[PDB]
RNA sequence: GGCCAGCAUCAGUUUUGGUGGCAGGAUAAAUCCAUAGGAAUGUAGCUUGCCUCGGUAAGUAUUAUAGCCUGUG
RNA sequence: AGAACUGGCGAUGCGGGAUGAACCGAACGUAGAGUUAAGGUGCCGGAAUACACGCUCAUCAGACACCACAAAAGGUGUUAG
RNA sequence: UUUGCUCCACACAAUAUAGAUGGAUACGAAUAAGGCGUCCUUGUGGCGUCGCUGAACCAUAGCAGGCUAGCGAAUUGCAAUGUCAUUUUGCGUGGGGAUAAAUCAUUUGUAUACGACUUAGA
């Protein structure tokens, strides 16, 4: 028929192996993978490479990602240590902004007194062409 | 340059106490930036200072201080006890205090 | 308990357009435009196609699920009385004293008044929704039929006539005089 | 760590800004609240509409000019709020409200200067969706308030002129970052993007 | 009370000269340690025996760890529990990982419910339901479907500092 | 030769972290591995009108161009 | 109003129950440090706007045993069997 | 009767802190949704991107904070405010500036216990 215009909502929606960032607790930071769907709640992990075992977390301890790889509901950790490099998913992790974030605040916060000061030194410098690249009125 | 502090400028929350009893050789201090007991136990042992003004003029100077130390953890947020040496007078609740870094095992 | 997923679906007719962003839906068809709020409901619409609109919710009660097929029902009410319309036919019933009903256009708009209700001195003023045209019966002395392109800017205007025309302090069994709707029908048909 | 903070109390519960304010004022904070006009309470209308005119049942027998005056004003309902959180009769607790002001609108003062938000005290973070809220504007202007149609008035007179205020600085953001992006391919930038920086 | 471990309990009256060799008596108990659990064998032996723990003896408690912690189950519960007026008979349904994370599901599940505590509820049997059929609660039936895809609509970021220096968006 | 501080080295009581060695259990259970059966919320392939090499529609087909469970070692 | 058994108040402060002769904790030389009891941890008010699973929307909701009350009878309110 | 008073300029003394030591850094609306970018017939429009904390952003290189037009920086001995910002109020110094009322006593009665009120008088 005609057109039809619709603006609700895209959503990162909990779903068989979508990749997770567990933000709590003993595997705090690292990547995962759900499995399984335990109730609304409560979900199954597993993440190989990011080390993680596979836990039954809930949702409240878990962050959702904007990315997915395709896996049969409740495959083992041999299955899911295959398609996690079959689909490629810690360089496509890599390459989004959120994970530059979060090592740049990582970085921001391991540097000592020497590369706290070779900071200023040098944003005296980028302050410096700033006012040489918008230098008008 | 403007740059010219070391300390970390808490507040002084009030008297160890209980409810509707108080004792006034404890003081808790709200140091800034500090949400957990762990990460408070760094501030253990460094000394505070309440820098005060005054009318009258001793050794030349307008503005006295109250010294003492940061002795133990308080509950759950990051709120030491302190012990200072002649207790801070209770019309210093709100009031800024200065946790120093002097005892320091950085 | 809370249902992990409950849908409904829109057909939408030919000819017809619906605009949704932010839960507020605009219609516009052959003729009329209607706009709807619906900003109290928990609600996510989705374009699943040009014909049909599917209408969903997530985790909701008992109480929420059974307010998605209200949603449904009014934006299908509202597609209706753009492609068709509605029109309301309402009917006299007196027993000695005629009622008398004219239109007039005071100060604001058209008050719609009737006289001689029950042998009343008191006009009984009441104004019309707009977007709602007011149509007499020319072949039956004794009808109205009120019509528009929203149920309900027609029907509250033709339950506004049942209400101010009623009875006051006598047996409403015998004394079952006033102005009735008894047909709900279509402009088209 | 500002000397003085201003809080939008827009879309804000009205018992839980109170709380995280008066224990924020009682630590030696001069904190100010801003446009409480548009501050929200739990409960349908009508349900906290009938808990006031239980309050306003409860005035002095003998003389009603001594017994508890019922402000009307949605400023003073929430100074009604945090004053019961505070130990007012003393010293210490006369002195935490002499660091508090509290108005409806933005008035000029605090206008050009950032308002803050306070996140465990919004209405939608806490309320679970679908419940039935109040906006204490409506609630206020219905037991008495005169001032709301002035309020609304002079926030429309505002809105314009930092509408206004925007667009100059966004269209200075976008001459800013158009030129910056020439001053990234340098050396230092590739110096200083290691840093985290 | 606490977080459940799963054991069995053998117990056995004391033998005398008569019969010294008297039949074993075989539970498997949800407690929460070692000393809950054997007082919870000597209650449900004593409601269906002559015997007491004076007069008999705790042959052997082990604890009973599971075979497949990490695979989902539906398990289907009997339990009898005592209301404010009577006694019952239920069936629940669990879906949780593990058996011991069922039974913890259980009593939070009843004494929200019904307001019946850990005193007046015995478990009677606790199987995990093999194929897709005997499944017959309508709330288990939903996440027994294929594709199996749900959002989440509303969330909320937990704060730290007390301040926030914009409008905070609930997208995910 | 005094008071008052600060730091060391100890002592008494205590509070809070880091980390190493063992021991037990179904000599943890798991995972992982090996193998044999099995089924479905059915993979491939195959068979049907649509038709984007079966896609989406379902009939066979129990690992194939995904896998899962269970037993045993 | 009257007895049996103990415990207490009287004769007794203290922490808790806002408040109270009797309830809960615990009985007291003068101080310092440490740890708890009963009760508590949004704010007044020292201490988690902790965590976990649910239930509940009240036009007089409900919230600390003694204790400051509520019943038969109901309700396709909602949830579970 | 240039002593009065007002204001603006350092030389002051002095009193008082509910408690300054880098920066209070500004759209509005919505949250079952938006910000920003980008073109386009200019929309309740296509397209890109971002969020998941402000642990950001801006500032910050020197004697308590320099310079000759590259040098001054020590012994304040191993910590002891190691200061210093304001709000006021008087007094000098000179730069201007303005040149009144109220009350009591007498009176009036629209007022009145007394006060108060309302009136009139060079």
């Amino acid at each position: 028929s005609t057109d039809s215009i619709v603006k609700a909502s895209n959503w990162r929606l909990v779903e068989v192996g979508r990749v997770v960032l567990i933000k709590k607790g003993q595997s705090a930071g690292k990547l995962a993978a759900i499995v399984e769907i335990i109730d609304q709640k409560k979900v199954l992990i597993d993440g190989p490479k990011a080390g993680v075992p596979r836990q039954a977390i809930n949702l409240g301890q878990v962050v959702l990602t904007p990315l997915t790889f395709a896996l049969p509901r409740g495959a083992r950790t041999a299955t899911v240590s295959k398609k996690w490099a079959a689909a490629a998913v810690c360089e496509k992790w890599a390459a989004s902004s959120w994970a530059k974030k979060i090592a740049q605040r990582e970085r921001r916060a391991a540097l000592t007194d020497f590369e706290r000061f070779q900071v200023m030194v040098l944003r005296k410098q980028k302050r410096y062409t700033v006012k040489k690249a918008l230098a008008k009125a | 340059a403007e740059s010219h502090r070391l300390y970390v400028k808490g507040k002084h929350l009030s008297y160890q106490r209980s409810k509707r009893v108080n004792n006034p050789n404890v003081s808790l201090i709200k140091i800034e930036g500090v949400a957990t007991p762990q990460d408070a136990q760094f501030y253990l042992g460094k000394r505070i200072a309440y820098v005060y003004r005054a009318s009258k003029e001793v050794r030349g100077s307008k503005i006295r201080v109250m010294w003492g130390k940061v002795t133990r953890t308080h509950g759950n947020s990051g709120v030491v006890r302190a012990t200072f040496r002649n207790n801070l007078p209770a019309k210093t609740f709100g009031a800024s205090v200065r946790i120093f870094l002097y005892p320091s095992n950085i | 308990m809370k249902y992990i997923q409950t849908e409904q679906q829109i057909e939408v007719p030919e000819g017809v357009t619906v605009s949704i962003k932010s839960r507020i839906v605009k219609v516009v068809g052959p003729r009329g435009t209607l706009t709807k709020n619906l900003k109290h409901i928990d609600v996510t619409f989705t374009k699943v196609n040009n014909q049909l609109i599917k209408v969903a919710v997530h985790n909701g009660g008992r109480k929420h699920v059974a307010a998605l097929r209200t949603v449904k029902s009014l934006v299908d009410n509202m597609i209706t009385g753009v492609t068709k319309g509605y029109k309301y036919k309402m009917r006299y019933v007196y027993a000695h004293f005629p009622i008398n009903v004219n239109i007039v256009e005071k100060d604001g708009a058209k008050f719609i008044e009737v006289r001689n209700f029950l042998g009343d001195k008191k006009i009984r003023n009441v104004p019309v929704r707009d977007g709602v045209t007011i149509e007499f019966s020319t072949n039956v002395k004794d009808e109205i039929v009120l019509s528009g392109n929203s149920v309900e800017d027609v029907s509250q205007n033709a339950a506004d006539l049942q209400q101010i025309c009623r009875v006051r302090n006598k047996d409403i069994r015998k004394f079952l005089d006033g102005i009735y709707v008894s047909h709900k029908g279509f402009i088209t048909e | 760590s500002q000397p003085v903070v201003v809080i939008d109390a827009k879309d804000h519960l009205l018992g839980r800004l109170a709380s995280t304010i008066a224990k924020q004022v009682l630590n030696g904070q001069k904190i100010v609240v801003v446009r409480a006009e548009a501050l929200n309470i739990s409960g349908e209308f009508f349900r906290n509409k009938l808990k006031y005119h239980d309050f306003l049942r409860k005035a002095t027998a003998f003389n009603k000019t001594r017994g508890p005056f019922h402000f009307r004003a949605p400023s003073r309902i929430l100074y009604k709020a945090i004053r019961g959180m505070v130990s007012h009769k003393t010293a210490r607790g006369k002195a935490a409200l002499e660091r508090l002001k509290i108005f409806e609108g933005i008035p000029p003062p605090y206008d050009k200067k950032k308002r803050v938000v306070v996140p465990q005290a919004l209405r939608v973070l806490r309320l679970k969706p679908g419940r039935k809220y109040t906006t204490l504007g409506k609630l206020s202007t219905s037991v008495g308030w005169k001032y709301e149609d002035v309020v609304a008035k002079l926030e429309d007179k505002r809105k314009v002129r930092s509408a206004e205020y925007y667009a100059k600085k966004r269209a200075f953001t976008k001459k800013v970052s158009s030129a910056s992006a020439a001053a990234s391919e340098s050396d230092v930038a590739k110096q200083l993007a290691s840093f985290g920086y | 009370m606490a977080h459940f471990k799963e054991y069995q309990v053998i117990g056995r009256r004391l033998p005398t000269e008569s019969v010294p060799e008297p039949k074993l008596f075989r539970m498997r108990i949800f407690a929460s340690n070692e000393v809950i659990a054997k007082s919870r064998y000597w209650y449900f032996l004593q409601k269906l025996h002559k015997v007491k723990k004076a007069s008999g003896e705790i042959v052997s408690i082990n604890q009973i760890n599971e075979a497949h912690p990490t695979k989902v189950k539906n398990f289907g519960v009997w339990v009898r529990y005592d209301s404010r007026s009577g006694t019952h008979n239920m069936y629940k349904e669990i879906r949780d990982v593990s058996r011991v994370a069922a039974v913890e599901t259980l009593y939070q599940d009843m004494a929200a419910r019904h307001r019946a505590r850990f005193r007046s509820i015995h478990i009677l049997k606790v199987a995990e339901i093999e194929k897709t059929a005997d499944v017959k609660r309508q709330y288990v039936k939903q996440f027994l479907t294929k594709d199996l895809k749900f959002p989440l609509p509303h969330r909320v970021q937990k704060s730290t500092k007390t301040f926030s220096y914009k409008r905070p968006s609930t997208f995910y």
